[PDB]
């Protein structure tokens, strides 16, 4: 759990597929 | 602010701009869906 | 309307056009089959 | 479960492989 990091989980077109959350 | 439900569907570029505005120090990592972390 | 069985086999472009017509707010995500969500 | 989202699961030619559903 890293408070400064935000992962972006992207689909095949590079659009955000899931709600981004700190961690 | 720890979550960004308004970004579902948007591009990486728009997500990044919004996140860095809310969280200047954010370290933005971009992964395919389904990636084990 | 929550499901679109008429789109099986069709292209992404035709799926999107049909979905946005039925559901204007849809946030369309495109993933390979077998992707863990 | 996100009511505004619709995932499209696509094959190798980018055709819809499974029935699309809200979620």
């Amino acid at each position: 759990y890293r408070i400064d990091r935000v992962r972006l989980f992207v689909d095949k077109l590079d659009n955000i597929a899931q709600v981004p959350r700190v961690g | 602010k720890t979550e960004w439900p308004e970004l579902v569907g948007k591009s990486v570029e728009e997500a990044k701009k919004v996140i860095l505005q809310d969280k200047p120090e954010a370290q933005i990592i971009v992964l395919p869906v389904g990636t084990i972390v």
